[PDB]
RNA sequence: GGGG
DNA sequence: TATAATGGGAGTCTGATGC
DNA sequence: GCATCAGAGCCCTAAA
């Protein structure tokens, strides 16, 4: 189908989990020494999907006859790793935060 | 077709007019100094004949190019619009005329001088003042404008 | 100055309909190989080699040529697009 | 307005 | 978070802002099991707020977050959106092209009104894949990849191939464009006559409506890639067919200086 | 100068709602309030009372009706979550838009005037007409 | 630019802007009495 | 061949030393070579005299020593070292609490030092600190613009060294003050000082609604403890205002002469305006357990009598020359200084209050990083630490001259209006009223003027002739601008008989106001013109005939003249090339008189009359930062007599001593078939012939080797799938053999990276398994030629890890650097200019035949069009070329002094002499006039041009008094049908070549974030379609070149990846998708929690993630 | 405090290392080796350890980093992505 | 910071 | 994991619009 | 009235 509208709304908490592939448990980014991304980090493959097309992280299952499964040792989707740029996390707050644009 | 220095000519009425201004400047100094009038006054009085020095050896300029040189290259490339034009060609060949102060204020004494006869280093530096601030007024209007130009593609883009 | 620029915008009532016109027909040349073409092998717009003189390869040069010659017909609303793409792959293979 | 102001 | 030339790493600022949150989030989730005291639970929500709000737009409201030992305000979601710099009028309103070039500018008196002078060097990178695809037709290489193995060294180029790019360009039209453009002239289309040399011909005619001179000037040239593309440019955008100011209705393609001066 | 001025003059405030769901004091496009006007005509009701706005280009390009223009013009936040609260649609009418997505602008060869049009040669049109002139 | 009836597609808003901003340049009330309007 | 000088002016002193503001601020500073206890307290020694004693124990501060540098200049610049001396100081911990001393020296870094000629070596390269021009500390008054009979005192201190101060004087009648925003009633601040109603009274009262305004009654009710205590509450909102917290607060903002400074400069002036003598550079004091008052009173005072009209209160120009001052590099970096100092003292007081209060030294107690920071950011950060213009000799000249009014202390372009910007009458003789830069910074950047010094306050001064009398003496004063507006200058041109002024009316100023005068009249007078001037305008002949718009662009472009092999001096000089050369110290002089010993491409040897046998190394094709060679040539032969200051060596662009930025060229000034159209310049291929216009150029090239978690980088010469002949210059060892032409493509150094887990795909695989060879561990990295660079290699360094001397950055093995050199020919499309600011790309390359050519058969080398000189109105290049005329014939080269010249009757004496030498020779070989010379002279004739009725030689040499000459067509043979002006012009090939702007793109690198391609030519960028480039689209209605634009030409990975193969293909570009950085935008709004919905018609969501971002 | 996450005995031991050269350098009048570290830092470090171990100390640098003083070009700008074909 |  | 230790340090000018 | 906010032209180079 062809794109004729484009509508913008404010997203309840319910989507944004609906969005969210998974939470953000900790402030790590990636290991020191490997260099890989950090377990329920802000760029764990989990979450956001593949580094490597259609090669899960500890490399069990790297090629497309399987695309959709998720690995059980690491849990990465094996995929497009362009899914990076499209899958979104979540942050779930312990206490409510007012958005600053309806405030300021 | 090309451009040497005796192609800037000086009209021999530049120097009439010259004296004619000088007269004329002495009988409004006269009144000031006898206390006919003001200091604003005789400020302005001033700028008026100044102005209209200027304007006499412009026509003197071309009416001499015409008449004497029709095929002169200064006269030839303003005339078809090639370049140039009556202010610019007077500098060349007339005076330099009156400038202005770093304020915006004009000063009393005019540039005598043309590029042909070359300027004063004092007469030099106070035509500097004016130089400075048309550039600096360009360089603060290009934004101006340019964001006048974004404002109306933005309204009437649809 | 495109050859007869003054006529093919004599033959629109907007201009860019003109353009649309145009492209299209280059590209039904292009996709068809020319084969579908309403000039005669003296009308063929011509491309000079080191070689020598060849087929232009220029499919827009071409087709406002052929819109020049009259035997091109546009509008809006003349075939179902789908059945001309067929009868046209039909006539003039790919 | 100056959270470490308002802390102490 | 990538590994730049040297092994190093460059990182994102909003990496650093989800830091700030996640910590205070987890430091409050602690604090709310451990059962402190309100004054502390406050300070640590409070702390929160703060972070959500640089994450959002930082320097909105209170201090600007800055990384230690730099003055530099993080860049927040709503900087990356907004400003000359920001996602529309950066990245949407205006992009960086494919198939462009830009070479300093020369008079071409020679040139007719429709056409520029081009150098070769430029042209064969603009119609590089065109080009790829003549050599394979031809016959200069067996095939499209060692066709671009051969233009990679200038010495394994040979003089056949030029002749290759003058079949190439047959009829198209480039796109150039002198900056600032103010009106629709700041670009025109011209069929390229291919030249010897690194500069740009351009057609005295035109100078005006891109305000050119040849006191240095550049002007950029485009590739219209699609035959619909190509249309547009022959059709539309022609220097030729441009000649009056779509302003005041007046000639704008019209004699100046030396032409004036001769007639 | 009067294409922009028309633009300048593209708004109204309501000076009485009459028999409808506008208040006294919004402010709304002339274009809209009169289709509506004309539905209160048509349908027997008080028309609304309105009075002509004139406003500055920045005012009157940051109030049309397309988010994706507005937004990317300036004020980028209000803008935005004015748009968002309203849950605005951008019907994609001007060029702003289209440009941000990379659409074909509607103008010039994008006009749904010239967009559509089709070229047949007379060999071909001649061709599939005798097939289907029968059954 | 054409001098003729204009044609159905033209983006006149467009070139209405580019007719009025290019001169803006040379302008020296002066170009703040047009900003002012 | 002869120099013929004009002009009478007798110019009483030489130009001072051109770098001294320079060279003179830095050693000020650092007094290196002062013994210790000479020092005075300034720069570095004042820094530390402020930062030391440090209190709770006490850190004393005894003396600093610097020492030598570890690496000289050269080795600096090869291993990308900063040029710097290490910094140690003596420093006696006390012990308050006991009588424990212990001294020791403590290391504190490196300071950098200033090479002979003014410039730093930061970091291998070669870097310029710039003066910057600010606001003079100092008291203040100015006018109110909102009420037009009230005035505002502001007392501004030392920037960063205090608050501003405003006094407005409001509508109620009391008079506040304005400090960090905040105001307040000044009265308050009164009583703080131990103020009484009675002294405010008595000290003022004269003004009758003034003084009684200013007391208020509650603020009386206290003593000064109280009222110092209730201002507090007024400043600190939240901070108990506890007695010696307040104290403490107000002390150091307004008495303590450690956060607040006044200058030097702001003590000279205050003092000097309120007529009063400061003790210090503080507004107050603490003294007796109280605070006792400076400042504040006399500002008071002096702003109620000016508010009266009381003689002697004057309003303040705030861009007058005096109460604008110049903080040079010495300053500059001491500022610096003294903030890296006040951060160490922190330190050194945390750490005085832990680790036990005895079990310390000093060494321990110092940690230098805050101190070693402080001065390596300000000089690799700096906005005012710039890297070199060393394109020739002049332009770090005269980078070195430049003043600043932005940068950290400074304005902004965001920030700065018409006032700062304006030539001030002020600037006469102090700062260039030609050279700034066109464009947003015009007035923000100067330069300093050729006789003008800064003196030690920092305002800067111009030298005057002192005239008693009569008589003109021989004493030059240099005056600051405030103290030049006492007196009536003369000009420098005013007509003199001996020592004596011989015009009974001379022109003069006063306040720079030009005034008709007498010469009894007459307190001094201008020392030269060209003290009104900066250097490179200076640069300028016949600048008097040159409109001052296009004397600027004269002025800069020299600055870009690039060293040509052949550079010669302008026939037409000014007198000043000789001393740029000199000062520039790009060439090489003899120290004492003696003998020339041996002379070498490498060295120049000379036997002294004191025996010693000195040895001077040559610079030999050496790249600056421009890329432009820096080589010295030898100008002296074996057993040469030398005496003291004769050239040796000449530098670049400099020949035989004098400044060589261009060549001198023979013009004809007239159109030529449209390739002189607009500015376009037509140049003799004669010129390419005999190397005119040549110039070497040196690019480097480095890449480096280093150790990743996949296997270390090696150079090696073995690169997987290259056939030998790629490799054929490569040594053994990877490296381009030195001396061989490299061109794109070709290696450089040859390299090899390990691959990633993208371990070769079986696809691959299986391709490599059936051509019998296994896919290589290594692939080839190698460093290659750019598109459109290329040369010959004359040098290359390597540097491991594990050599002697040498230790890279962590994780480098290796670094090789690669330098090509290029001979660049003119060629069409590079840029050339005079020094009137005629500039132009060079259009067309005419062969010699082609060319317009004298009757005698010389041809011309340049054609200019005339179309450009009469709107530009610089007519200097047109005298330039009559002169040089004459001088071509008459075999001479002239020098024309700027204001006094050259005038018209002078250069038609010279002409008349060359018209002899030009035609009777002619006449003499057995040649008479030419046909097409009587066909010229004809239309000479109707055009007044000649006297009608006198033979044909006296015509032609009536013309040639007008600088015009028969010019022949080498195409036809026909004469040009009038006479054409031909003559001799300075031409400078300038650094704007075409070879290196020529930049194109198909496909190539993209962004990470926008996936559009990247800027620029260095990076392989695409070029910007920006907005307005899209308003063009638009408006022509191309809507599909437009959509290719936004998408398959950008950021559309789809549509680009399809477009491509479909070309490659021979079939035409499909429709293009999404672009990506939409979906960008889409997410990002996410990130923001806004919900972008994409709609159908029927309002349905369409996906355009295509199922990726759904659960 | 480290956008890459390091161990809080690793920490330990950096910031070990800094100390020590600040010590050597301040007896030394200059920057020490990685050698003259080692040896300061006694049994178990070599050159080489002292050098990787300032490999995986090093913070990254932000994308957003300007390139010169004015508003435009980042560093993020001269950053070809190597990851998409 | 230079170029148009 | 144990002397005692209890409140921080730091720096232009426009026009439009909501208290 | 007065404060608070968000505006302030385009393309390109080189240096980091
Ligand atoms: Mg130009
Ligand atoms: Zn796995």
């Amino acid at each position: 189908k062809e794109v004729r509208k484009v509508r913008i709304a404010l997203a309840s908490p319910e989507k944004i989990r609906s969005w969210s592939y998974g939470e953000v448990e900790k402030p790590e980014t990636i290991n020191y020494r490997t260099l890989k991304p950090e377990r329920d980090g802000l760029f764990d493959e989990r979450i956001f999907g593949p580094i490597k097309d259609y090669e899960c992280a500890c490399g069990k299952y790297k090629r497309q006859r399987f695309e959709g499964k998720v690995c059980e040792r690491c849990g990465v989707e094996v995929t497009k790793s362009i899914v990076r740029r499209y899958r979104m996390g979540h942050i779930e707050l312990a206490t409510p935060a007012a958005h600053i644009w309806f405030v300021k | 077709i090309t451009i040497g220095i005796d192609d800037a000519v000086i009209p021999e009425e530049k120097k009439q007019y010259l004296e004619e201004a000088d007269r004329k400047l002495l009988q409004i100094e006269q009144a000031y100094e006898m206390g006919f009038l003001t200091d604003r006054e005789r400020y302005d009085q001033i700028l008026q004949l100044w102005t209209e020095t200027t304007e006499k050896v412009t026509q003197a300029v071309f009416k001499n190019f015409e008449e004497n040189y029709p095929f002169n290259p200064l006269y030839v490339m303003a005339q078809s619009g090639a370049r140039g034009n009556p202010q610019q060609i007077r500098q060349l060949c007339g005076l330099r005329g009156l400038m202005q102060k770093p304020s915006g204020e004009t000063f009393e004494v005019p540039v005598r001088s043309s590029f042909r006869e070359g300027l004063t280093v004092l007469e030099y530096f106070i035509s500097s003042h004016g130089a400075r601030k048309g550039g600096a007024d360009t360089a603060l209007r290009t934004a101006d404008s340019g964001y006048l130009t974004r404002k109306l593609v933005d309204v009437t883009h649809e | 100055a495109e050859p007869g620029i003054d006529k093919l915008f004599g033959m629109v009532d907007s201009k860019y309909r003109l353009t649309v016109v145009v492209a299209k027909r280059a590209q039904q040349l292009l996709r068809h190989g020319f084969k579908n073409t309403v000039l005669e092998p003296e009308e063929r717009p011509k491309m000079q080699t080191l070689e020598g003189l060849f087929d232009d390869p220029n499919a827009v040069t071409w087709a406002m040529k052929e819109l020049l010659t009259g035997r091109l017909v546009f509008g809006e609303n003349l075939v179902p697009e789908d059945r001309l793409q067929k009868e046209m792959e039909r006539l003039y293979p790919v | 307005s100056d959270p470490v102001r308002q802390y102490l | 978070m990538v590994q730049v030339d040297g092994g190093r790493f460059a990182t994102s600022d909003l990496n650093d802002l989800y830091r700030r949150l996640i910590n205070r989030n987890n430091r409050l989730k602690k604090l709310l099991a451990q059962g402190a005291p309100e004054i502390i639970i406050r300070n640590e929500k409070r702390m929160l707020q703060e972070a959500v709000d640089a994450l959002l737009d930082n320097g909105r409201r209170g201090a600007p977050v800055t990384n230690p030992g730099s003055d530099r305000p993080l860049r927040s979601l709503t900087d990356i959106l907004s400003g000359k710099q920001g996602r529309f009028r950066q990245n949407l309103l205006g992009k960086r092209v494919d198939y462009s070039g830009r070479s300093v500018i020369v008079v071409g008196p020679q040139l007719k009104l429709h056409q520029c002078g081009l150098p070769k060097r430029m042209a064969l990178e603009l119609f590089k894949p065109f080009l790829l695809k003549k050599m394979e037709e031809k016959g200069i290489a067996p095939n499209v990849k060692a066709a671009r193995r051969m233009l990679e060294r200038q010495r394994d180029i040979k003089d056949e191939v030029w002749d290759a790019l003058e079949e190439v360009i047959h009829g198209k039209v480039v796109l150039l464009n002198r900056a600032p453009t103010l009106h629709r002239l700041g670009i025109q289309a011209f069929q390229p006559v291919l030249v010897e040399g690194q500069s740009i011909q351009l057609h005295p005619l035109v100078c005006e409506a891109f305000n050119a001179d040849f006191d240095g000037d550049q002007m950029a040239v485009h590739v219209p890639l699609s035959s619909f593309a190509q249309a547009e440019a022959r059709i539309q955008m022609l220097s030729a067919h441009n000649l009056l100011s779509p302003a005041s209705g007046e000639p704008l393609a019209k004699p100046s200086r030396d032409i004036i001066l001769g007639l | 100068i009067e294409i922009v001025v028309r633009q300048m003059m593209k708004y109204v405030e309501v000076t009485d709602p009459g028999d409808s769901r506008l208040l006294e004091g919004q402010v709304l496009e002339k274009w809209d309030v009169e289709a509506l006007n004309e539905r209160l005509i048509a349908e027997g009701k008080t028309p609304v009372a309105w009075k002509p706005l004139l406003m500055g280009v920045t005012k009157s390009a940051l109030s049309t009706k397309s988010w994706l223009s507005a937004a990317s013009f300036q004020n980028t936040t209000h803008v935005l979550t004015e748009a968002a609260i309203a849950g605005k649609k951008d019907e994609l009418i001007g060029l702003k838009e289209n440009v941000i997505l990379g659409r074909l602008i509607p103008a010039g060869t994008g006009s749904d005037f010239v967009r559509f049009t089709q070229v047949v040669d007379q060999k071909t049109l001649k061709a599939i007409e005798e097939a289907r002139k029968e059954a | 630019s054409m001098a003729r009836p204009v044609s159905i597609g033209e983006a006149v808003g467009i070139v209405a802007a580019q007719s009025i901003g290019e001169p803006g340049t040379q302008l020296t009330q002066g170009l703040p009495r047009v900003i002012e309007l | 061949m002869e120099i013929k000088r004009f002009g009478r002016i007798r110019e009483v002193i030489p130009l001072p030393p051109l770098t001294e503001i320079q060279v003179e601020s830095y050693r000020r500073a650092l007094q290196a070579d002062v013994p210790p206890e000479k020092r005075e307290n300034v720069g570095i020694q004042a820094a530390f005299r402020e930062t030391f004693p440090i209190e709770e124990l006490v850190l004393d501060f005894l003396e600093y020593r610097l020492g030598e540098p570890p690496f000289p200049q050269d080795e600096c610049r090869e291993k990308d070292l900063t040029y710097q001396a290490p910094l140690y100081a003596r420093l006696q911990l006390i012990h308050k609490d006991t009588g424990l001393i212990k001294e020791d020296e403590v290391f504190l870094g490196h300071i950098p030092l200033m090479t002979e000629d003014g410039s730093f070596i930061i970091n291998g390269a070669d870097r310029v600190i710039v003066s910057q021009i600010h606001r003079s500390p100092g008291v203040y008054f100015t006018p109110d613009p909102a009420r037009p009979g009230r005035y505002i005192a502001s007392i501004i201190p030392l920037p960063k060294r205090g608050p501003w101060i405003d006094l407005e004087v409001e509508p109620n009648g009391v008079v506040s003050m304005k400090v960090n925003k905040r105001k307040f009633p000044l009265v308050l601040l009164l009583r703080v000082l131990g103020y009484d109603q009675e002294t405010l009274a008595r000290e003022l009262g004269a003004y009758g609604e003034l003084v009684q305004g200013l007391m208020d009654e509650s603020v009386f009710a206290m003593r000064p403890e109280e009222a110092l205590i209730r201002l507090f509450t007024l400043l600190r909102p939240g901070d108990p205002p506890k007695r010696d917290k307040a104290v403490a607060y107000v002390y150091g903002l307004i008495a303590d002469p450690r956060r607040y400074d006044l200058g030097e400069a702001g003590r000279y002036k205050a003092e000097e305006k309120l007529g009063i003598r400061l003790s210090g550079r503080t507004l107050a004091r603490f003294e007796d357990g109280e605070f006792k008052d400076e400042v504040f009173l006399p500002t008071l005072r002096y702003l109620f009598a000016l508010t009266a009209g009381v003689p002697g209160h004057e309003v303040d120009d705030i861009d007058h020359l005096g109460n604008r001052r110049i903080r040079t590099v010495g300053e500059l970096m001491t500022d610096q200084f003294r903030v890296g100092l006040a951060r160490l003292a922190r330190g050194v007081r945390e750490r005085m209050l832990m680790g036990s209060e005895d079990s310390l030294t000093p060494a321990k107690l110092v940690n230098s990083r805050p101190l070693e920071a402080a001065i390596r950011e300000f000089f690799s950060r700096s906005q005012l630490s710039q890297f070199k213009d060393e394109t020739n000799p002049l332009s770090s000249l005269r980078h070195k001259r430049r003043i600043s009014a932005l940068g950290p202390g400074g304005l902004t372009r965001e920030r700065a209006g018409f006032d700062v910007r304006d030539v001030h009458r002020t600037h006469y003789g102090r700062i260039c009223p030609v050279e700034t830069p066109e464009g947003a910074n015009i007035g923000l950047i100067t330069s300093l003027a050729a006789y003008a010094r800064v003196d030690e306050l920092g305002f800067i001064r111009t030298p005057y002739r002192r005239v008693v009398g009569g008589v003109v003496t021989d004493e030059v004063v240099y005056m600051t601008a405030t103290e030049e507006d006492r007196y009536t200058i003369a000009q420098a041109n005013t007509p003199l008989e001996g020592n004596r002024i011989a015009a009974e009316r001379v022109v003069a100023r006063r306040k720079g106001e030009p005034v008709i005068v007498s010469p009894e009249e007459v307190e001094f007078m201008d020392v030269s013109p060209k003290q009104v001037f900066s250097v490179n305008t200076n640069l300028i002949p016949f600048l008097e005939h040159d409109d001052a718009n296009r004397a600027l662009m004269g002025s800069n472009m020299q600055t870009q003249a690039v060293p040509l092999i052949r550079a010669q001096a302008p026939v037409v000089m000014t007198g000043l090339e000789e001393r740029v050369v000199r000062d520039s110290l790009a060439a090489l002089y003899a120290e004492e008189d003696g003998e020339v010993a041996k002379v070498d491409g490498n060295r120049i040897v000379v036997r002294y009359e004191d025996g010693r046998l000195v040895e001077y190394p040559l610079r030999r094709f050496y790249r600056s930062n421009q890329g432009t060679a820096l080589d010295q040539r030898p100008r002296v032969v074996v057993g040469q007599r030398v005496r003291k200051g004769d050239l040796l060596a000449d530098g670049p662009a400099s020949e035989n001593g004098f400044l060589a930025l261009g060549q001198n060229v023979l013009v004809a000034i007239m159109p030529f078939d449209g390739y002189n159209f607009e500015d376009a310049i037509v140049i003799s291929e004669e010129l390419l012939k005999r190397d005119f216009y040549t110039s070497i150029h040196i690019e480097r090239y480095e890449i480096e080797a280093r150790d990743t978690k996949l296997g270390p980088e090696r150079i090696t010469r073995d690169i997987p799938h290259l056939s030998e002949a790629a490799l054929r210059d490569l040594d053994e060892e990877g490296v381009v053999r030195i001396g061989a032409e490299v061109k794109p493509g070709d290696i450089l150094v040859g390299r090899t990276s390990f691959k990633g887990e993208s371990e070769p795909t079986p696809e691959e695989r299986l391709l490599r398994s059936i051509f019998g060879e296994k896919a290589r561990d290594v692939k080839d990295t190698s460093l290659r030629v750019p598109p459109g660079e290329g040369g010959i290699v004359v040098r290359t360094v390597r540097l491991r890890r594990g050599d002697p001397g040498v230790e890279l950055k962590p994780g480098v093995r290796e670094v090789v650097r690669v330098y090509v050199a290029q001979k660049r020919k003119l060629q069409v499309g590079d840029k050339l200019a005079n020094r009137h600011g005629n500039k132009g790309v060079v259009a067309k390359i005419l062969p010699v035949e082609d060319m317009p050519h004298l009757p005698d058969g010389t041809p011309v080398d340049v054609i200019l069009n005339p179309l450009g000189v009469p709107s530009r109105m610089n007519l200097g290049q047109i005298l330039e070329t009559h002169l040089g005329l004459a001088g071509y014939f008459l075999g001479q080269r002239y020098i024309s002094p700027i204001f006094d010249g050259a005038k018209e009757p002078e250069i038609k004496e010279l002409l008349a002499q060359a018209f002899e030498v030009y035609f009777g020779k002619r006449k003499g070989e057995g040649f008479g006039v030419d046909k097409r010379e009587v066909e010229v002279l004809r239309r000479a004739e109707k055009l007044g041009l000649v006297t009608p009725g006198k033979t044909p030689e006296e015509q032609l040499k009536e013309l040639f008094l007008q600088g015009k000459v028969v010019l022949y067509d080498g195409r036809t043979g026909e004469p040009i049908e009038g006479p054409i002006v031909v003559g001799q012009m300075f031409i400078m090939k300038l650094y704007h070549m075409v070879e290196d702007k020529m930049h194109a793109r198909s496909t190539g690198p993209y962004s990470l974030i926008t996936q559009q391609p990247l800027g620029g030519k260095a990076q392989f960028g695409g070029q910007r379609f920006g907005e307005m480039e899209v308003w063009a689209l638009e408006a022509y209605g191309a809507a599909h070149t437009l959509q290719e634009m936004l998408t398959l030409k950008s950021d559309d990975i789809e549509g680009r990846n399809a477009a491509y193969e479909a070309i490659i293909k021979g079939e035409d570009v499909p429709e293009p998708s999404v672009p990506e950085s939409f979906r960008v935008l889409v997410k990002e709004l996410q990130a923001l929690a806004l919900d972008v919905q994409t709609l159908d018609e029927k309002d349905n969501p369409v996906d355009i993630f295509e199922g990726l971002a759904s659960k | 405090a480290r956008t890459i996450r390091i161990p809080v005995h690793m920490v330990e031991t950096i910031n070990k290392l800094s100390r020590t050269a600040r010590q050597l350098q301040q007896e030394l009048g200059r920057e020490p080796t990685y050698e003259e570290i080692a040896e300061a830092m006694g049994p178990g470090w070599d050159a080489k350890r002292v050098e990787e171990t300032l490999k995986i100390a090093q913070e990254p640098v932000s994308l957003e980093t300007p390139i010169g003083d004015e508003k435009d070009s980042f560093y993020g700008d001269f950053i070809p992505d190597e990851h998409l074909p």
